[PDB]
RNA sequence: GCCCGGAUAGCUCAGUCGGUAGAGCAGCGUGUCCUUGGUUCGAUUCCGAGUCCGGGCACCA
């Protein structure tokens, strides 16, 4: 029963596997974009089979491993949620278990995975961490074990800023071109320099205030100033945004293109606008030569990194030592690494200590237990060195068989590094392949030449007997680069002396490509005494002999070869005194354990280490219950705090809600939301702290399922706060709670991870549930499928793309999804069929006709179908009881959604406000900047409601200004603003005057005698206390729920209980009609109960109706009594008096939600005196 | 003084190393080689496309400083004809120069040498170069190993030729390559 | 053999139990020759304890070993179990035949996890109390880790109701104590007399049926085959019939002859640590955990209901849930034996440091009773710890 | 008691870089590979434990 129950939860309501396929689908169809992500990653993911799991080789980069961990994982979880659908708890934790797996492989992973995966991923949070809590009633019972928050309906709340910043910003920039430019620099430095959330490359902020300065402005200056900008900030901004891809994986100039476009009409209209005041290309040639040395630079980087062995040699001498100790050898050490000889020690830490990032990241405790091993002094005690329990269960193991588990781990982490660097240096290359194409394109696709560029000379050798690592690495990475621009001037002297005998075996035609070839070896042919050569062809290649010049090709050919040796040697020298020097600064530091450094970075110890907790606590302690006792009046504040000055806090999570007013029950609400999200942010906190210097953290999988739950809660909290934070009085603070937790929106394994209700009849929602439970909609089903397979199989003339495919067949589930909720009359079920079947006639037959005739008759059917299908729903409506146009307009929308989609993959008080404002704003400018000043008053002023009657008034004043065009207009507007604002006041608890002084204050303040606003209030508020005392609520509840016999009923029907727990017995039971009628849906209920005969379906209605009856009054005892998931377990008998026990038993609680009602009258009833008090006492001093 | 201008111009040429090029020699304005000189009335070296320009702004000698015009400044290429010489003669020493290097760098990665590399032994000393110092000629001895010499018999050395300290610097490019000989070796 | 074993004083079954490698051998070779100073005593030597080639070889422990000593009014015979937590079934055998243990705890060390995994096994199997005894104390000069370590001593025996605030604690040095130094001597000295005082003289059921777990079995040539236990209850003479119960189907026997440490014995009383010769069969046809009992007084059984705490990850337990199917290694007395297990109404999983009330079924019968504590070991780990809370079948 | 090695269809077996079990016989195989856990994105495969089977050591009240 429960295991049904679980599985109609992960099928129905969470649909765990459709969300797996979903995120699964929806990611790779991103990573395998090829117009987002290049080609050298797309690669990685292609499959022969869609069944076959993806192969993670030692070959791979580590982002492409964990994408292929990351799809697998979602295929297995996929696959396991799948299987539980067709028929299993332990197969659903497994495949949960496996998704955390994935999860605490993103949390170790960097920047550009988290970023590429966090969009996907998030989706599936929620639904993880509700399908561990229920997993966690499989368990047995842990009372006080999470005391976490009662999730009441969470269910509910299931779920290219980067290519676009820049070029908005240089758009931005080139708009800005005597007073005119004094304020619109701060405007655009208030718009850009504040925004934030993508400023990757780490420094943005003085690109931007560099620009602005630059922009704000004898020629020489000026020329320094944009040369600087085209040289310096520019080329850099280039080279991190080109960083920035590639370290993404995207396809070469995805966010560098538009961005290059964008800053390349802005300096050509910066230098356009000096040359009128008083070169300007952006690729002149330097900005060129700068892009290309940083590439260069990055490119060498990346294949040192890949072509280094030194690491991977000595992790394989480390586990092949470790290894080399049999059962005897290791029996003789006591298995512990610290009783080998010192020798050993020692080889063993200089192996180590090459390694020891990979394998503290993968394993930070056994590092630990390697580096104490090795290096403590035996003389030293255990006991001294206060080890912690863990760490000491770690300690007794066997430390050989323990880091030898490792090898095959730590084996391919470092060749996946490796492949990792060589993989970034190929998305180098092809950067720099399509740089030079796109600078080939900007300019003419023609080359210009210049006879002063200065000559190549090579970098001179110098051997310094000892500097520091990065000395010997800066020296190697420019012989490299050297080395790299000697290769392309040979095979630019090669290419052009192939295309000089291929084009004439100097007064040419094809110019160009000579030109193109000569610049790129140009400064090693100036290099040799070859001045008058260069000078000559220069002149000769831009305006107009070529049979002398080839005799100096295989003199050139041999200078390069020459120099390309020598600095392969130089490189090789290099680097071997760079060994050496590493060697040596490995010697001189001692071995510290790194596990912990790397543990307190990842994701959630990145997010630890802010200490938002003690935040949340101070304003919880210090700002929030000072703000709650300054502004709350003191009936409502003797509730929250019974000191008068601090809250109850030894009575915090309140948990009834239903004796209290609703006020006070909202306010109680925001205390517990507020108390949860800083318990949730502490112990996220305390279990991400890795300051513990005696301690081991072991990396597991199974600690992410508590990091999701806590996350859940503070989430679940937050969206409670905002809900609170949409009344006129308590904005600001709840404000300040939100700015207090912004630094955890934008942290990809949290994010917004929320959301950030119809009225149907009772019978009609238990038979959907009881359908629900049980699961011409099939037919309807494979009339949708017969079309996707016939828009398939079309195989003429007007060909269709797979993703035209895709998108048609996603269509069909959509357009699947929106009428399986519907029901057809007599006959509609046909007419939509035959209107289906002419529409996949007409789809098989596109080719067959005209597009005029196939467009007119696709139209028809979406017209006689959209039809139809408004008339189904309106059917389906009146005999559900819902409200006429609800239903139908959805279905109508959906259907037109549905066509449009078809044919194009074939081939308010705010308002009030608003108007009001902008009155204001045009009452002064048509009698002598509007949209932002009305958007801001209005922005300052939400949530007022009005009323029904100050909309007649305003509506009026309004009219009044517009036949007028002094200030009675303004003083009708201040008081029906001062009025709305009392209304909001006593909504609240709030202590009379405090918002209405302050919308009093914003609203004069937007505008640029008082007796008798004064006297209008005062009157208004004497008519609130009048209604208040007119106000019968409670009476009226406790009528509907027990009328004025419960008493009687409860005397006389005691005895009938206590006889109902022999053959005349039941003769009773058929007079007690006679004697006990009842007239409350509650007697009605203890009758039914008294009744027994659950079996027919007759008392099962009646129950249904006296439930609907009762509902309302019951969600507010208990969230449990709602009518989705209540009435979805309602389905044998059984079930149907355990449900009328359990209502039974509330008999108490629907009393004291009655009493609540009345203290709610009796507390309201004071409010009201306070506020008159208070008001009178202000008209008297006004005098 | 047009011909003591090149005459002596030839012997500083003659006595400073090859490599040292004369800032003379090369026009002063622009630091480059002679290639369109011009003269004076009482003869000096300087360009054309450098007079040019000088004279804009001060139409007198740039040294001299007497008040002369463009018309008197023409080209003398009389100063050229030894130029050419010269740096043939500076490229003829580079033509050792490069060749003394590159052998030297296979020499520095050599494995097991039975004796020293001969390009690594000082004649006047016959051990390992600690800092090599080249002839203006194009021999290669040790720096103290040639001065403690030529002290002793009085500035001569082989044939008695007229060699002194002053005319004769270290060779850095071989100095580089005897540090890279001693590091590799060292590693053993 | 030889002698015939004259009974003069009350017997104490003793054992030293801790982590590897922190001086239970040194330990029972320092007692005994301390003991054989001072009194009659044997004076056993270390190369006497550790002699098989395996445990010579490895320098561990690998099996119990068994000796005797005499304080002035006791006798004690002393188990020396292995400390390796590759051994723990057979520290398990040796905890079975304890009725007191000395946890020794290096000073050098504290506790460690087999310090804890030893106290929980102990007292599953029945070890009643425990006695510290701070070994290694001439390497440490300090005070202050001295009592950090008695403290966290202490903690843990609480931790498993031992009571730790009234536990002795001797600081001693078992190797300087066989070197010979007279002041360890005294410590060593100090600890015999706790042994006498602490641990009480249990109350024997010298009058319930026979009942003895078998420990081991030894082939004596030209005599037959010997099984060696403690006799958990009455008395077992020469010539009186018995059966053997326990994983294969019950057999019966005769016992012609009962020793005691190398000492013929007329009849083996309830808590000595006898042999006995059984007539008639092989060696293959018995094995440790099965039953020596009267005729016709126990059933074993497969099925039973008991009440089990499953251990934390932080108390070398799981770290895992475990579901439906679990098959893990029940230890009771001297009986190890694989069971399958069934949740109770309502649960499917079980959480590390939950309580649960399960119904375990036996792929062996064995002779267990109601109220009799058990351990669960699963993959080299003690993962649970139960008591039977009644006998099904 | 401590090692070592096996267990894959009804029978004989191949499956080793960890990616959904196949060759013959028998009459087109829900054979998750003895079972149970662990590690892993993923286990017939790697680690551990246990159940049978075998053949090497041990001890000897
Ligand atoms: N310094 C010092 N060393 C000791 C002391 N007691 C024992 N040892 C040494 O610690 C080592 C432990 O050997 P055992 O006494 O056999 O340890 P164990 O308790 O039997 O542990 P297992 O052999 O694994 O069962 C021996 O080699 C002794 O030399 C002591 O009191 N002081
Ligand atoms: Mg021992």
């Amino acid at each position: 029963r429960t295991i049904e129950t679980y599985i109609i939860y992960l099928k129905e309501d969470l649909k765990i596997a459709d969300t797996c396929k979903t995120i699964k689908d929806g990611l790779l169809k991103s990573i395998t974009d090829k117009t987002h992500f290049s080609e050298e990653l797309a690669t990685y993911f292609e499959r022969d089979n869609p069944n076959a799991p993806f192969k993670v080789n030692t070959t791979d980069p580590t982002q492409v491993a964990v994408l292929k961990k990351l799809l697998n994982a979602l295929e297995n979880a996929e696959k396991s949620f799948r299987a539980i659908e067709n028929i299993a708890v332990m197969v659903s934790y497994k495949a949960v278990h496996e998704i955390y797996a994935a999860l605490q492989l993103i949390n170790h992973s960097n920047s550009d995975i988290q970023d590429i995966v966090g969009p996907h991923i998030q989706k599936l949070l929620p639904q993880m961490a509700l399908a561990s809590k229920a997993l966690g009633n499989f368990a047995p019972e842990h009372p006080e074990e999470s005391a976490g928050a009662v999730l009441a309906g969470v269910v509910n709340m299931l779920p290219s800023n980067l290519i676009f910043e820049l070029p908005h910003y240089f758009e931005e920039l080139q708009k800005l071109i005597m007073i005119k430019k004094a304020n619109e620099t701060k405007y655009y430095f208030e718009q850009l320099s504040s925004k934030s959330g993508l400023l990757a490359i780490p420094s943005y902020l003085s690109i931007v205030k560099r620009l602005i300065a630059h922009s704000t402005d004898a020629y020489l200056d000026a020329v320094a100033k944009l040369e600087d900008i085209k040289h310096n900030i520019l080329p850099q901004l280039i080279s991190e945004l080109e960083m920035v891809e590639e370290s993404m994986g995207l396809k070469p100039g995805l966010l560098t293109d538009p961005a290059l476009e964008q800053m390349n009409k802005y300096y050509t209209q910066l230098a356009e606008q000096v040359d009128n005041i008083a070169l300007g290309v952006l690729m002149d040639d330097v900005f060129i030569q700068k892009r290309r040395s940083n590439q260069e630079s990055r490119l060498n980087e990346a294949r040192l990194s890949s072509e280094d062995k030194s690491v991977l040699a000595a992790a394989n001498r480390f586990f092949d030592k470790i290894g080399s100790y049999n059962s005897i050898h290791k029996a003789w050490s006591k298995w512990s690494l610290a009783n080998i000889s010192q020798s050993e020690k020692d080889a063993l830490i200089k192996e180590y200590k090459q390694f020891q990032p990979h394998f503290a990241a993968l394993y930070p405790d056994i590092d630990k237990l390697v580096v104490d091993a090795l290096t403590q002094p035996t003389g030293s005690n255990i006991v001294s060195r206060l080890y912690s329990s863990d760490y000491k269960q770690l300690w007794s193991s066997d430390h050989f068989k323990q880091v030898l588990s490792c090898k095959d781990s730590v084996l391919s982490s470092i060749q996946q590094s490796l492949a990792q660097s060589e993989f970034k240096a190929k998305l180098i290359e092809k950067t720099m392949s399509h740089s030079e194409e796109t600078a080939y394109s900007m300019n003419n696709k023609t080359t210009n030449l210049t006879t002063r560029v200065q000559p190549f000379e090579p970098l001179k050798f110098t051997l310094e007997d000892d500097k520091p690592v990065e000395y010997y690495h800066k020296r190697v990475i420019a012989a490299s680069n050297q080395i790299l621009e000697l290769e392309r001037a040979q095979k630019g002297v090669a290419e052009f002396f192939n295309y000089i005998q291929k084009k004439y075996p100097l007064d040419e035609s094809d110019k160009e490509f000579l030109r193109k070839a000569y610049k790129t070896f140009q400064p090693q042919l100036l290099a040799l005494k070859h001045d008058d050569i260069n000078t000559r062809l220069v002149s000769s290649l831009t305006s107009s002999r070529l049979t002398d010049l080839v005799s100096l090709k295989s003199g050139i050919n041999d200078y390069l070869n020459e120099k390309i040796s020598d600095l392969n040697q130089d490189k090789t020298t290099l680097l071997d005194k760079e060994e050496e020097a590493r060697e040596e600064q490995y010697a001189k530091n001692p071995l510290v354990a790194k596990g912990a450094e790397l543990e307190k970075q990842t994701l959630f110890g990145q997010m630890s280490k802010l200490k938002l907790s003690k935040s949340v606590d101070d304003f919880f302690n210090k700002k929030f219950q000072t703000y709650l006792k300054d502004n709350l009046s003191p009936e409502v504040w003797k509730q929250l705090s019974s000191n008068g000055e601090t809250l109850d806090f030894d009575k915090i999570p309140y948990l009834e809600f239903h004796k209290d007013s609703p006020e006070v029950a909202m306010y109680k609400q925001l205390i517990n939301s507020m108390h949860y999200m800083k318990n949730g942010l502490e112990k996220l906190e305390s279990l991400n702290d890795y300051g513990d210097p005696n301690n081991i953290y072991h990396r597991t999988r199974f600690v992410m399922t508590t990091f999701n739950a806590l996350v859940m809660n503070i989430c679940f909290s937050k969206y409670y706060v905002m809900e609170a934070g949409n009344n006129p009085g308590l904005k600001a603070i709840v404000q300040e709670g939100l700015d207090l937790l912004k630094p955890l929106e934008g942290m990809p394994l949290i994010g917004d991870y929320l959301k950030t209700p119809p009225k149907q009849n009772i019978i009609t929602a238990w038979k959907k549930q009881q359908a629900v439970v049980e699961s011409d909609q099939q037919l309807i089903s494979e009339q949708l499928g017969k079309i996707q397979e016939a828009i398939d199989n079309f195989d003429g003339d007007l060909e269709v793309s797979d993703s035209a495919r895709e998108k048609i067949k996603t269509q069909i589930g959509e357009f699947a999804k929106g009428i399986s909720g519907l029901s057809f009359g007599p006959g509609s079920v046909k007419k939509i069929l035959a209107a289906l079947t002419k529409l996949e006639t007409q789809l098989s037959n596109l080719d067959k006709e005209s597009p005029e005739v196939t467009l007119g008759k696709l139209k028809d059917i979406h017209s006689e179908l959209n039809a139809q299908f408004r008339a189904a729903a309106e059917y389906t409506e009146y005999h559900s009881g819902q409200k006429f146009g609800s239903y139908s307009n959805n279905i109508s929308t959906i259907v037109s959604n549905f066509c449009n989609g078809l044919v194009s993959n074939l081939p308010k008080d705010t308002s009030y406000l608003q108007l009001i404002a902008e009155s204001l704003y045009q009452i002064p400018v048509k009698l002598n900047e509007i949209d932002a000043n009305v958007k801001a008053f209005v922005e300052g002023l939400n949530g007022l409601s009005f009323g029904p009657g100050s909309v007649k008034k305003i509506l009026s004043t309004a009219a009044k200004l517009q036949m007028q065009l002094l200030k009675e207009i303004q003083a009708e507007f201040g008081t029906i603003l001062m009025a709305a604002a009392d209304n909001a006041e006593f909504h609240l608890g709030l202590k009379p005057g405090t918002y209405s002084r302050t919308v009093s204050e914003r609203f004069e303040k937007f505008y640029s005698i008082d007796t008798t606003s004064t006297q209008k209030r005062l009157a208004r508020e004497m008519e609130r206390l009048e209604s208040v005392k007119e106000d019968t609520s409670a009476i009226d509840t406790k009528k509907s729920i027990f009328g004025t016999e419960h008493e009687q009923f409860s005397t006389l029907y005691q005895p009938y209980a206590s006889l109902r727990h022999l053959h005349a017995i039941d003769r009773v039971f058929e007079e007690r009609h006679k004697i006990n009628k009842p007239s409350s849906p509650f007697d009605k209920l203890r009758d039914l109960y008294l009744d027994g005969d659950f079996e027919k379906e007759e008392n099962k209605e009646q129950f249904l109706q006296l439930y609907a009856e009762l509902q309302p009054h019951l969600i507010k005892i208990n969230y449990q009594y709602d009518l989705a998931y209540f009435l979805r377990e309602l389905q044998t008998p059984e079930d149907f008096k355990a449900a009328t026990e359990r209502i039974i038993n509330d008999e108490s609680k629907l009393q004291e939600l009655i009493t609540g009602l009345d203290d709610t009258k009796r507390l309201k009833v004071k409010l009201c005196e306070e506020r008159i008090g208070y008001f009178i006492d202000l008209l008297k001093k006004q005098e | 003084h047009k011909s003591k201008y090149l005459r002596e111009a030839a012997l500083e040429a003659n006595l400073s190393h090859p490599e040292t090029t004369p800032t003379m020699l090369t026009c002063p304005i622009d630091s480059g080689f002679l290639k369109d000189p011009v003269i004076t009335p009482e003869g000096f070296v300087y360009n054309k496309s450098s007079i040019l320009k000088w004279l804009e702004t001060k139409k007198e000698d740039p040294q001299s400083r007497k008040p002369l015009t463009a018309k008197d400044l023409q080209p003398f290429p009389e100063l050229l004809i030894i130029v050419n010489r010269f740096v043939e003669t500076q490229t003829n020493y580079e033509k050792l120069k490069n060749r003394l290097v590159q052998n030297a760098r296979v020499a520095a990665r050599q494995k097991e040498y039975t004796e020293i590399p001969d390009i690594f032994l000082c004649p006047i000393s016959k051990t390992l170069i600690k800092t090599p110092v080249i002839t203006a000629q194009g021999k290669v001895y040790d720096q103290e190993a040639l001065s403690n010499f030529l002290i002793a018999t009085g500035n001569k050395d082989e044939t008695g030729k007229k060699l002194s300290i002053d005319d004769v610097v270290v060779f850095d490019e071989l100095y580089q390559q005897i540090k890279v000989y001693n590091f590799y070796r060292k590693r053993e | 053999s030889k002698e015939k074993f004259e009974r003069t004083k009350p017997h104490v079954n003793v054992g030293t139990i801790g982590h590897v490698d922190h001086g239970k051998t040194t330990l029972t070779a320092a007692i005994t020759t301390v003991l054989a100073k001072t009194y009659g005593g044997a004076a056993r030597a270390f190369d006497q304890i550790d002699n098989a080639p395996e445990e010579k070889a490895r320098g561990i422990t690998i099996n119990t070993s068994h000796v005797e000593y005499d304080t002035p009014t006791r006798h004690y015979a002393h188990v020396d179990c292995p400390g390796h937590a590759d051994y723990v079934k057979n520290m398990i055998t040796g905890a079975a035949q304890m009725d007191g243990a000395i946890l020794v705890v290096a000073a050098t060390d504290g506790p460690m996890p087999q310090t804890r995994e030893h106290i929980l096994l102990g007292r599953q199997v029945g070890v009643p109390y425990i006695i510290v005894f701070l070994n290694k104390c001439d390497m440490v000069d300090d005070e202050e880790l001295l009592e950090l370590v008695e403290m966290e001593v202490r903690e843990l025996l609480s931790q498993y109701d031992f009571p730790g605030d009234d536990t002795p604690i001797v600081r001693g040095s078992a190797l300087k104590a066989l070197e010979g130094d007279a002041e360890w001597e005294a410590k060593i000295l100090e600890l015999a007399g706790f042994l006498d005082s602490y641990i009480p003289e249990p109350e024997r059921a010298i009058d319930k049926p026979f009942l003895l777990p078998i420990e081991d079995v030894f082939s004596i040539s030209g005599r037959g085959t010997v099984v060696t236990g403690r006799v958990e209850r009455g008395i077992i003479k020469v010539g009186e019939e018995v059966e053997i119960v326990g994983i294969k189907e019950t057999q019966k026997s005769t016992c012609t002859g009962v020793e005691m440490f190398r000492k013929l014995l007329d009849e083996g009383r309830a808590g000595e640590n006898v042999g006995v010769l059984l007539r008639g069969i092989k060696r293959e046809e018995i094995e440790r955990g099965q039953v020596l009992a009267k005729p016709g007084t126990i059933k074993p059984h497969t099925k039973f209901e008991s009440e089990v705490y499953i251990l934390s990850k932080d108390e070398g337990g799981r770290h895992t849930p475990f579901f439906k199917g679990y098959r893990p290694q029940f230890y009771f007395r001297t009986t190890d034996v694989t069971g399958t297990i069934e949740l109770p109404e309502g649960v499917e999983m079980v959480m590390p440091g939950d309580n649960i009330k399960m119904v375990v079924t036996l792929i062996h019968p064995i002779a267990m009773d109601d109220g009799l504590r058990f351990a669960i070991r699963e993959g080299g780990r003690t993962v649970g710890a139960g008591v039977v809370a009644k006998v099904l079948s």
